[PDB]
């Protein structure tokens, strides 16, 4: 592989380089609210989002040596949870605020359209807030969500596949080490970090599950209709 | 299978 | 506090000490099982091992300093990570298998019994292989026990929880280090280690959508301690 | 709620 081949500042370079565009969405702030058209928003702007990550995943480091029906396996299983810590990082310098989109930020409040919705971002809400405090940076980042996209389905796998991962993973966590050694942190403050890190993808999973029971509830309800790639992404769990 | 075909360009 | 004053060496034995008993199951009925016959089971035992997670979670460092609220809300959260990380550590010498008690041991096969449930079981089995390969020990299991304890409703609300959980983390690395694991080894580890909480959640997540789905079919009757703590993840 | 009882005992 090519992925072990790498040091610590070459795997952030790589990774920071892979970064996908934010996209912004077709929001009218001369339309006020909704919910059929909010939700219409968000699905039309993860839609796009997907296509690019699925882009992005070719040029994370280990996933390109995977067989198809592990790329696709992986995708199925992490598409929201790596949304999610996207739509997080982007959020961090807006408290209270959502930044779905440059052009669309959003509410606590306007959460309380479309049932159930508010739950999900008040615990996004508290993982911006939570990354704001640790002071997240865009190198450990861009490490997190690509420990996500590796971890989050390794353990729904003859295969000498899933030892690969878990090479690649452990080098992503030497990349994270080396990041907080420059930081100037003490070999006490690397390992508690790292732990608060990772214990927040615990969470991020959490919400995954609880979004991923939402969307599918939009989709048996007769509105709003998903994208043909979402429904695809949604009946994989 | 969309997510088949993305992922092969 | 007091946690925050304990060495690892300390915390190990405060934990280690504080472990819930391995319960036994109803001798009757016995294999083989039906729906009706295994989720009553099933429901009997987890409903007394509650009652001893909760005295557990007392003596558990830190966990005493918290309002009763607090206290109330990251149970509510996390029972049912405890429960199952408690069952794949039970089961990790009975390859294939599942020990909810020592007169209970279920097969992937016996899962299909009930709908949805032999999917639960397979990732259980696997957390269960992944504990095996990576050879986890019992002080490592009451670290981690502990933290899902503490981290899995922090969100949901606490600078003493995170000073605890930093606490949990200098003892697990503690651990390691007496292991003769290298510093690289011992970062890896506790990395790998804290993702497979990832996907703990997961399977309680998909284990609360399956109890709900069983509440709502009004045939094995919950215990009124399981649907308050059920009815909380609602 | 049973959960306090239980926790106060
Ligand atoms: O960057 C993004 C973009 C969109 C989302 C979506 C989403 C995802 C798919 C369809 C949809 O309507 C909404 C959601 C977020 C998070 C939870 C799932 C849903 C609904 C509430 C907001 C998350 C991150
Ligand atoms: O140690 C234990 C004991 C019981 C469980 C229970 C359980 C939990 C509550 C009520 C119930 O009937 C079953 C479950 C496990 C895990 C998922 C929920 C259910 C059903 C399948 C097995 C898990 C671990």
């Amino acid at each position: 592989s090519l992925a072990l081949s790498l040091t610590a500042d070459q795997m952030v370079s790589a990774l920071l380089d892979a970064e996908p565009p934010i996209l912004y969405s077709e929001y009218d702030p001369t339309r006020p609210f909704s919910e059929a058209s909010m939700m219409g928003l968000l699905t039309n702007l993860a839609d796009r989002e997907l296509v690019h990550m699925i882009n992005w995943a070719k040029r994370v480091p280990g996933f390109v040596d995977l067989t198809l029906h592990d790329q696709v396996h992986l995708l199925e299983c992490a598409w929201l949870e790596i949304l999610m810590i996207g739509l997080v990082w982007r959020s961090m310098e807006h408290p209270g605020k959502l930044l779905f989109a440059p052009n669309l930020l959003l509410d606590r409040n306007q959460g309380k359209c479309v049932e159930g919705m508010v739950e999900i971002f008040d615990m996004l809400l508290a993982t911006s807030s939570r990354f704001r405090m640790m002071n997240l940076q865009g190198e450990e980042f861009v490490c997190l969500k690509s420990i996500i996209l590796l971890n989050s389905g390794v353990y729904t796998f003859s295969l000498e596949e899933k030892d690969h991962i878990h090479r690649v993973l452990d080098k992503i966590t030497d990349t994270l080490i080396h990041l907080m050694a420059k930081a100037g942190l003490t070999l006490q403050q690397q390992h508690q970090r790292l732990a608060q890190l990772l214990l927040i993808l615990s969470h991020i999973r959490h919400m995954s599950n609880k979004g991923m029971e939402h969307l599918y509830s939009m989709k048996c309800k007769n509105v709003v209709p998903l994208s043909d790639l979402l429904l695809e992404m949604l009946d994989a769990h | 299978k969309i997510l088949h075909r993305l992922l092969q360009d």
